[PDB]
C-alpha cells in the first residue's frame, strides 16, 4: 500500500481534506528537500466516471497546462496494487476555511485575491480548455492568504466554440447554474463563468446567495433577481459584476474577454 | 421549410438568386461568349481596367466519366487519380 | 461465390433499380453493349456478384424487374442502360391496383406470384452460393407495397436462411402524393417486421434536403434523388466487391446491427456531398467525411438523430487510407456527443474498410445507422391512419377484396407494440 | 531437426502470414518465385524435388477474398494452391456460426492438411497459431481447431499469437461475447498465449516512428519482427541459442497462468538512428519502460512473475549481465517474492533485416521480451464489465442461440473469467 513510498521516504500523516478516495495528506520528501500534498485516488473502490471516460480528462489537465497561480505538481507515481497517489506542491489553505477564520474578507484585500483569480480564470479558457468546478473548498490560497491557486481539476473537457454543446452535466448544487441543472445544453464557458459569480459572492457575503437544498425550486428562485446580504458594502462595477455573472441568460454574462478587464479590478 | 414562393426564376445572366451556383455548372463554361465589337467603350468599370485585367479565351469541350453526387463535376478534376486504383497489398507487398 | 439477386416491384422499384444498374456497370465498367470495356484486373474480378455471365464475353444482370402496370418497363428498356436487362425476367401483371394494397396483396397479386417464383428459383440453382436477397420498392405503392410484401413472404419460407434487406421507400409527412397512403403502409410494415433481417428507410422528402442545401441544386428532377439511394447501395455492399484492409459483408454487418430481432430499421447516409462552388475550398480528408456524416442535416430519412438515442452505428469507407484517424475520430464522435450514444453497449460504432475507392473519386464512405429517433416516424404515421379509419373512410375498396378489418386492428397492434418496446429501450 | 507449423486463421492471421513471410523469405534469400540464386530453411521452408523452397504454413479464412488476393498477388508461385483453404460462407463475427455450423464442414480437410504437412516434418517442434478473438472465424473456428488438434498432438507445444481487442477502440458491437466464449479453449487448451492490441501500435508508431497514418501493413511488420525474433535462436546459431520449450516451461509455471506479453526494442526511423547511439543498455532501458508496451496495460500496477530476453546482433554477454544488474537495482521494477531469479537470456548471431519498403531502421542489435506480470488481469476485468453490461439486458443473445450455443454458457464462461481473475489475485498474494 505505502512501501514503494516509503522507499522515498513519503510517510504523509496529518490529514488535511478528508474524503473517501481523495485526502490533501501533508507530506514529507527527500528529492525535493521539504513538503508535499499528496491526493490519493482509489482506481477500484472509486466509481467508473472517476475511474474510467474521466480520468484521462483530469490528469492531462494535471500535466500540460503551466501558469503562476494553478497547480504545479511534481509527479506522478504509484504503489504497486492497483491505487493512485498524486504529488503536487506546496499547499496551505483552501478559501473556505480562512472565509470562515474571519467571517469573510474586506474588499481590499479580496479584489486583490478575485483579480489574482479571475486572472487564472482568462489563461484556463484561452488554451481550449474548462474546468467546470470551481468552489471555495477548491479555491486554495497561500500561507500568507495574499495569492490564489484553484484546484480540483476534475471535470476537464477539450472546449473549442459555440456549435457544440455540452451534455453532461457535472457540478454542486451550492455552484451550479439552471442549464446544468434544468436539463438543457449549455456553453461549457459561460457555466465556469458563472461559477466566479458565486465564489465572488461567498467570499464576502459570508452565505451562498440561494438555498441548495431543494433542486426545482432553485432555479425558480434564481429568476427572482440576486439578492446581498444587507449591512454589507461593494462597489457599483461589482454590484454589477454579480449581477452580470448570477442572470439568467446563458450568453448575456461576460466571458472571459470582458470577465478579465473590470474596472473595479483594474481599480 | 421549403422557402419557395412566387419568385424571380428567370435567367442566370441576370445574376439573381443562386445564379453563382447556376455559373458554376458545366453547360454555363462551355458556352461560348462573343468577342466585344464597336461601342463598349462606355460601359466599363475602375475595376475593369486598374485592378484586374482581360484577355479573349478559348472554350472547349469536356470528357465524359461517371457522375456519383448530382453535381458531380469529375471533368474539372486533376488528371490523376480519375483511375482505378490499387489494393493496399499490390501497393505495399507489391 | 456470394451471389445477390435483384428483385424489383413498383414504378419507384423500377426507376431506382434502373439508375443503381446504371452505377454498378461504370464500377465494372461494362458497355450498353454487354461488353466489358475497364481497365483493371481487379474491376473484372468479382463480376460474378451482380452479372451473371453470358456468350459472346456478354455480361447480364442477375435482374428480377417486376410490375403489375405494364407502362413502366417502357420506360426503363428505353433508357441509357435499356437493352442490358433481359426481356425474360420482366414478369408483368395486365393491370394496375390504384393505389390499394389490397388487390396487390390478394387480389391481383395472387396470380402473377408464380411467374416471379418462377424466374427467382431459377436464379437461385443459377448460382452456387448465394448470399441473399434484397428488393426495392415503395411501400406507398399498389405493387411494391402489395405483391412486393407478398414476396418477401414467400422467400422466408423457401429460403429462410439467406438474408434480406429491403431498400424502401417511406411515405414524408409534408411532400403526400396520394390519400390512401397510411392504409398500405400500415399494411406492409406489419410484413416487413416479421420478415426483414434489416430495413433501411429512405424519404424522397429528406432527398429534397440535400439537394436543396448540401448540393443546392435548383430544379432537382427524379433521376438525381435516384441515384443518392443508388450511392447508397453500392456502398453497402463495395466492400464484398472488392478486397480491403479489413473485410466485411452483408453478414458482418447484419450480425453487427441487430440486438433483437424486432429492431432492424436503419437510416442510411452518404459521405461524400459537396455544391459546384465547393470543390474550392476543400480538402479530402478523413476528419471532413466524419463531420459531414453525423451532422443530422445529411441523414437520407424524415428524423433527426438529435431527439433519440444512437443504438449501433455501421461505417463502410472505401478508398485508400490510414486506420486510426478513422479510429480516432469515431472515439472522438462517440465521447464527445456521450448523450447520444446508449451507454449499456460500449463501442456502438463499427467500421469496415474496402481499398477500392468509387471511380474518379479518391475517397468516399457509407454510413448505416440504427437510432431510437426512427420510432418518431412510426408515431407519426400511426397519427394520421388512426384519425382516418375512426371514420370507416375509404374502406369499401379495401374490403371490396374480401379482406376483413381485425387484421386492420392487427396491423396498428404491433405498430403500437413496436414502438412501445422501442421506447423501453431509450 | 527442429520444425515450425504455422496455422493462421482469419483475415488478421493470414495478413500476419503474409508480412512474416515476406520477412522471412527476404532472410534467407529466398525469391519470390521460390528458389535461393546462391540448411537454416529447413525449420521453415522445406524442398521440392525441384529445387524450390516451400513454407510450412497453412492459412484458413471463411471468406474467399482476402486468400484470393494473396493467390492473385506476387507471391502466387510461393504458396500452394493447397495451404490457401477458403470458405464460401464466413462466420460474420458469431462465435456459434464459427464452431458449430460452418467449422463442421471444414476442420476435417483442415486438419488433412495439418497432417499432411506434419507428416512432411521429421522433428516437428511445434505450432505457432495466429489469430483474432474479435473476428467469429478467428475465433470459433480456432477454437474447434484447437480442440481436436489438442487429441491429435497432445505433446506439441501450441502456441498462440492473438489480437486482443483494444479496451477504448473496437471493430465490433458483439465482440466481447466472442472474446469470452474463446478463453475457454485459451485456457485448457494453449500453453502460452501471445494477446496484442492495435491500439498500443497506433500509439508506438505516432509516439516512436513519426509515421502519421500508419495503416495495418506497418503494425503487421512489427508483428513479423516480433515472430522473427522468437524465432531466430532455431533458425540461425548463436552462444545461447533458446528453442520453443525452454522459454515455454519457464515462462509458465501454473497451467492456468500462460499469458506473457510482447515487447520489442529498438523502435526508431531512419532519421532518429542516424543520430542516437544504440547499446544494450539503450535498449533494455527502453525495453523496461511502460510507453513501450504493445497492450494498453502498466506493470507498474504489477507484479511481474517471469521475464525471457532474446538478445540478437552484436551483443556481449558482459553488457547482458551489466543490463540485467541495472534492471535488477531499481524500485521501480518490482519482482515477486517466490521468483528471487526471473530472467531468461537468449543469445543469437544474426543483425535484424530491414525490408524495403519498411519502416524500421536497419539496426545492428535487437532484443525481444516475454515478460509474464500480473497486469494483464485488469484487461479480462475490464472485458468482463462489459460482458455483464452487455448480458443484463441479454443483447444479440438470439443469433447464438438460433445457431445452436445454448445460453448457459454465457454464465459459465463468465464464472470461469471470474475465477481466473480470482487465481491471478491468488498468486499475486505475498509468501510470507
Ligand atoms: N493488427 C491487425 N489486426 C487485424 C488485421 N486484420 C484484421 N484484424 C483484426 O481482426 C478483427 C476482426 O476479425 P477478422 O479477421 O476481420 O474476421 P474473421 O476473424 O475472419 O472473422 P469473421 O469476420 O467472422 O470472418 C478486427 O477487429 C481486427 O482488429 C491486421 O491486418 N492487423
Ligand atoms: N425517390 C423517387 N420516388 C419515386 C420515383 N418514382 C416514383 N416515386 C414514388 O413512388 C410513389 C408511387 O409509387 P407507385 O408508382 O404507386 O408504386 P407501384 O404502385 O407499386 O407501381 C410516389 O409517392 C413517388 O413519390 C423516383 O424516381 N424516385
Ligand atoms: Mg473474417
Amino acid at each position: 500500500g505505502d512501501k514503494l513510498l516509503s522507499e522515498l521516504g513519503y510517510k504523509l500523516g496529518r490529514t488535511i481534506g478528508e474524503g473517501s478516495y481523495s485526502k490533501v495528506k501533508v507530506a514529507t520528501s527527500k528529492k525535493y528537500k521539504g513538503t508535499v500534498a499528496i491526493k490519493v485516488v482509489d482506481r477500484r473502490r472509486a466509481p467508473p466516471d472517476f475511474v474510467n471516460k474521466f480520468l484521462p480528462r483530469e490528469l492531462s489537465i494535471l500535466r500540460g497546462v503551466r501558469h503562476p497561480h494553478i497547480v504545479h505538481v511534481f509527479e506522478f507515481i504509484e504503489v504497486c496494487n492497483g491505487k493512485l497517489y498524486i504529488v503536487m506542491e506546496a499547499a496551505a489553505t483552501d478559501l473556505l476555511q480562512a472565509v470562515q477564520r474571519n467571517g469573510r474578507i474586506p474588499g481590499s484585500q479580496a479584489r486583490e485575491l478575485f483579480s489574482q483569480i479571475a486572472g487564472a480564470v482568462r489563461y484556463l479558457h484561452d488554451h481550449h480548455l474548462v474546468h467546470r468546478d470551481l468552489k471555495c473548498e477548491n479555491v486554495l490560497l497561500s500561507p500568507d492568504e495574499r495569492r490564489v491557486k484553484i484546484t480540483d481539476f476534475g471535470f476537464g473537457r477539450q472546449a473549442h466554440g459555440y456549435p457544440d454543446l455540452s451534455t453532461t452535466y457535472c457540478g454542486s448544487a451550492a455552484y451550479a447554474s439552471p442549464e446544468v441543472l434544468l436539463g438543457i445544453p449549455y456553453d461549457p464557458k459561460k457555466y465556469d463563468v458563472w461559477s466566479l459569480g458565486v465564489v465572488l459572492y461567498v467570499m464576502v457575503t459570508g452565505c451562498m446567495p440561494f438555498d441548495d437544498s431543494d433542486i426545482a425550486g432553485l432555479p425558480r428562485r434564481q429568476k427572482r433577481g440576486v439578492l446581498y446580504p444587507d449591512g454589507l458594502e461593494l462597489s457599483e462595477r461589482c454590484k454589477s459584476l454579480i449581477a452580470e455573472l448570477l442572470q439568467f441568460s446563458p450568453s448575456a454574462r461576460p466571458s472571459a474577454g470582458q470577465v478579465a478587464r473590470n474596472g473595479w479590478l483594474r481599480a | 421549410w421549403r422557402c419557395t414562393t412566387n419568385e424571380n426564376s428567370y435567367s442566370n445572366r441576370t445574376l439573381v438568386g443562386n445564379w453563382n451556383q447556376e455559373r458554376y455548372d458545366l453547360k454555363n463554361i462551355v458556352k461560348p461568349k462573343p468577342l466585344p465589337s464597336q461601342f463598349g467603350h462606355a460601359f466599363e468599370t475602375t475595376y475593369d481596367a486598374n485592378y484586374s485585367r482581360k484577355k479573349p479565351q478559348s472554350t472547349h469541350r469536356f470528357k465524359r466519366e461517371p457522375h456519383w453526387f448530382p453535381g458531380h463535376q469529375p471533368e474539372l478534376d486533376p488528371p490523376h487519380y480519375k483511375c482505378t486504383a490499387k489494393s493496399t497489398y499490390m501497393t505495399n507487398y507489391s | 461465390m456470394r451471389e445477390i439477386v435483384h428483385l424489383q416491384a413498383g414504378q419507384c422499384g423500377n426507376q431506382i433499380g434502373a439508375k443503381f444498374w446504371e452505377v454498378i456497370s461504370d464500377e465494372h465498367g461494362i458497355d450498353p453493349t454487354g461488353t466489358y470495356h475497364g481497365d483493371s484486373d481487379l474491376q473484372l474480378e468479382r463480376i460474378n456478384v451482380y452479372y451473371n455471365e453470358a456468350t459472346g464475353g456478354k455480361y447480364v444482370p442477375r435482374a428480377v424487374l417486376v410490375d403489375l402496370e405494364p407502362g413502366t418497363m417502357d420506360s426503363v428498356r428505353s433508357g441509357p442502360f435499356g437493352q442490358i436487362f433481359r426481356p425474360d425476367n420482366f414478369v408483368f401483371g395486365q393491370s394496375g391496383a390504384g393505389n390499394n394494397w389490397a388487390k396487390g396483396h390478394y387480389t391481383e397479386g395472387a396470380e402473377l406470384v408464380d411467374s416471379v417464383l418462377d424466374v427467382v428459383r431459377k436464379e437461385a440453382e443459377s448460382c452456387d452460393c448465394l448470399q441473399g436477397f434484397q428488393l426495392t420498392h415503395s411501400l406507398g405503392g399498389g405493387t411494391g407495397s402489395g405483391m412486393g410484401t407478398l414476396l418477401i413472404s414467400k422467400i422466408r419460407e423457401e429460403y429462410p436462411d439467406r438474408i434480406m434487406n429491403t431498400f424502401s421507400v417511406v411515405p414524408s409527412p409534408k411532400v403526400s402524393d396520394t390519400v390512401v397512403e397510411p392504409y398500405n403502409a400500415t399494411l406492409s410494415v406489419h410484413q416487413l417486421v416479421e420478415n426483414t433481417d434489416e430495413t433501411y428507410c429512405i424519404d424522397n422528402e429528406a432527398l429534397y434536403d440535400i439537394c436543396f442545401r448540401t448540393l443546392k441544386l435548383t430544379t432537382p428532377t427524379y433521376g438525381d434523388l435516384n441515384h443518392l439511394v443508388s450511392a447508397t447501395m453500392s456502398g453497402v455492399t463495395t466492400c464484398l466487391r472488392f478486397p480491403g484492409q479489413l473485410n466485411a459483408d452483408l453478414r458482418k454487418l447484419a450480425v453487427n446491427m441487430v440486438p433483437f430481432p424486432r429492431l432492424h430499421f436503419f437510416m442510411p447516409g452518404f459521405a461524400p456531398l459537396t455544391s459546384r462552388g465547393s470543390q474550392q475550398y476543400r480538402a479530402l480528408t478523413v476528419p471532413e467525411l466524419t463531420q459531414q456524416m453525423f451532422d443530422a442535416k445529411n441523414m437520407m430519412a424524415a428524423c433527426d438523430p438529435r431527439h433519440g438515442r444512437y443504438l449501433t452505428v455501421a461505417a463502410v469507407f472505401r478508398g485508400r487510407m490510414s486506420m486510426k484517424e478513422v479510429d480516432e475520430q469515431m472515439l472522438n464522435v462517440q465521447n464527445k456527443n456521450s448523450s447520444y450514444f446508449v451507454e449499456w453497449i460500449p463501442n456502438n460504432v463499427k467500421t469496415a474498410v474496402c481499398d477500392i475507392p468509387p471511380r474518379g473519386l479518391k475517397m468516399s464512405a457509407t454510413f448505416i445507422g440504427n437510432s431510437t429517433a426512427i420510432q418518431e416516424l412510426f408515431k407519426r404515421i400511426s397519427e394520421q391512419f388512426t384519425a382516418m379509419f375512426r371514420r370507416k373512410a375509404f374502406l369499401h375498396w379495401y374490403t371490396g377484396e374480401g379482406m376483413d378489418e381485425m387484421e386492420f386492428t392487427e396491423a396498428e397492434s404491433n405498430m403500437n407494440d413496436l414502438v412501445s418496446e422501442y421506447q423501453q429501450y431509450q | 531437426m527442429r520444425e515450425c507449423i504455422s496455422i493462421h486463421v482469419g483475415q488478421a492471421g493470414v495478413q500476419i502470414g503474409n508480412a512474416c513471410w515476406e520477412l522471412y523469405c527476404l532472410e534467407h534469400g529466398i525469391q519470390p518465385d521460390g528458389q535461393m540464386p546462391s540448411d537454416s530453411f529447413n525449420t521453415f521452408f522445406s524442398e521440392t524435388g525441384a529445387g524450390k523452397h516451400v513454407p510450412r504454413a497453412v492459412f484458413v479464412d471463411l471468406e474467399p477474398t482476402v486468400v484470393d488476393e494473396v493467390r492473385t498477388g506476387t507471391y502466387r508461385q510461393l504458396f500452394h494452391p493447397e495451404q490457401l483453404i477458403t470458405g464460401k460462407e464466413d462466420a460474420a463475427n458469431n462465435y456459434a456460426r464459427g464452431h458449430y455450423t460452418i467449422g463442421k464442414e471444414i476442420v476435417d480437410l483442415v486438419l488433412d492438411r495439418i497432417r499432411k504437412l506434419a507428416d512432411l516434418c521429421t522433428g516437428l517442434q511445434g505450432f505457432l497459431i495466429f489469430h483474432s478473438f474479435g473476428g467469429g472465424t478467428g475465433s470459433g473456428f480456432a477454437s474447434l481447431l484447437m480442440e481436436r488438434l489438442s487429441v491429435d498432438y497432445g505433446k506439441k507445444s501450441k502456441l498462440e499469437f492473438a489480437i486482443y481487442p483494444a479496451p477504448q477502440v473496437s471493430t465490433a458491437v458483439v465482440e466481447p461475447y466472442n472474446s469470452i466464449l474463446t478463453t475457454h479453449t485459451t485456457l485448457e487448451h494453449s500453453d502460452c498465449a501471445f494477446m496484442v492490441d492495435n491500439e498500443a501500435i497506433y500509439d508506438i508508431c505516432r509516439r516512436n516512428l513519426d509515421i502519421e497514418r500508419p495503416t495495418y501493413t506497418n503494425l503487421n511488420r512489427l508483428i513479423g519482427q516480433i515472430v522473427s525474433s522468437i524465432t531466430a535462436s532455431l533458425r540461425f546459431d548463436g552462444a545461447l541459442n533458446v528453442d520453443l520449450t525452454e522459454f515455454q516451461t519457464n515462462l509458465v509455471p501454473y497451467p492456468r497462468i500462460h499469458f506473457p506479453l510482447a515487447t520489442y526494442a529498438p523502435v526508431i526511423s531512419a532519421e532518429k538512428a542516424y543520430h542516437e547511439q544504440l547499446s544494450v543498455a539503450e535498449i533494455t532501458n527502453a525495453c523496461f519502460e511502460p510507453a513501450n508496451q504493445m497492450v494498453k496495460c502498466d506493470p507498474r500496477h504489477g507484479k511481474y512473475m517471469a521475464c525471457c530476453m532474446l538478445y540478437r546482433g552484436d551483443v556481449v554477454p558482459k553488457d547482458v549481465n551489466a543490463a540485467i544488474a541495472t534492471i535488477k537495482t531499481k524500485r521501480t521494477i518490482q519482482f515477486v517474492d517466490w521468483c528471487p531469479t526471473g530472467f531468461k537470456v537468449g543469445i543469437n548471431y544474426q543483425p535484424p533485416t530491414v525490408v524495403p519498403g519498411g519502416d524500421l531502421a536497419k539496426v545492428q542489435r535487437a532484443v525481444c521480451m516475454l515478460s509474464n506480470t500480473t497486469a494483464i488481469a485488469e484487461a479480462w476485468a475490464r472485458l468482463d464489465h462489459k460482458f455483464d453490461l452487455m448480458y443484463a439486458k441479454r443483447a444479440f443473445v438470439h443469433w447464438y442461440v438460433g445457431e445452436g450455443m445454448e445460453e448457459g454458457e454465457f454464465s459459465e464462461a463468465r464464472e470461469d473469467l471470474a475465477a481466473l481473475e480470482k487465481d491471478y489475485e491468488e498468486v499475486g498474494v505475498d509468501s510470507v
